[PDB]
C-alpha cells in the first residue's frame, strides 16, 4: 500500500546524530507497522546500512521489505 | 583536522568540535578516530567518547590485545 523514497549517495560518510537517527528509525518502525516498501541506494557506506541494520533487527525482533 | 581536534578534545569544548568540525563532512578515516580515542579515554573525557562513537568508530577493532593491555 506505501512506498517510501530515501534519497541515497548525497554523503559517503554518515553521522548517527540523535535528530537524524531516530527519525530513520520510526519512519522503518512505520513502513513495518503499514508493510511499507524503501527504496534506497544499497550502498554499504553511509545512511544505507545503518537502515539495513535497523531492517535486520527489526526482522529479528518479513513484513518489512527494503528494496 | 588533527591540531584543532585534539586542542579542542584538550579543552573539552564538545560543541565547537561537534560543530565546526566534525560537521565538515569530508571522509573520516579508522586510524584518525582510533588515534583520538585512544587520547581520549586516557583522559578521562566521556563526552568526546560518545561523540566519536556516533561519528563512526568500530570499538571492537579499536580495542586491541595491545591497546588493552597497555591501558
Amino acid at each position: 500500500p506505501n512506498l517510501v523514497i530515501s534519497v541515497t549517495g548525497g554523503a559517503k560518510n554518515f553521522a548517527l546524530k540523535p535528530r537524524m537517527r531516530k527519525i530513520f528509525s520510526r519512519l522503518i518502525y512505520i513502513a513495518q507497522s503499514k508493510g511499507a516498501w524503501i527504496l534506497t541506494g544499497g550502498t554499504h557506506y553511509g545512511l544505507m546500512k545503518y537502515i539495513g541494520e535497523v531492517v535486520r533487527d527489526n526482522t529479528i525482533s518479513e513484513n518489512i521489505v527494503a528494496i | 583536522w588533527n591540531g584543532q581536534l585534539k586542542l579542542l578534545l584538550e579543552w573539552n569544548q564538545l560543541d565547537l568540535a561537534s560543530d565546526e568540525i566534525f560537521t565538515n563532512d569530508r571522509r573520516w578515516e579508522s586510524a584518525d578516530l582510533q588515534e583520538v580515542m585512544f587520547t581520549a579515554l586516557i583522559k578521562d573525557r566521556p563526552k568526546f567518547v560518545r561523540l566519536f562513537l556516533e561519528n563512526g568508530l568500530n570499538l571492537q577493532k579499536f580495542l586491541t590485545n595491545e591497546v588493552l593491555t597497555e591501558l
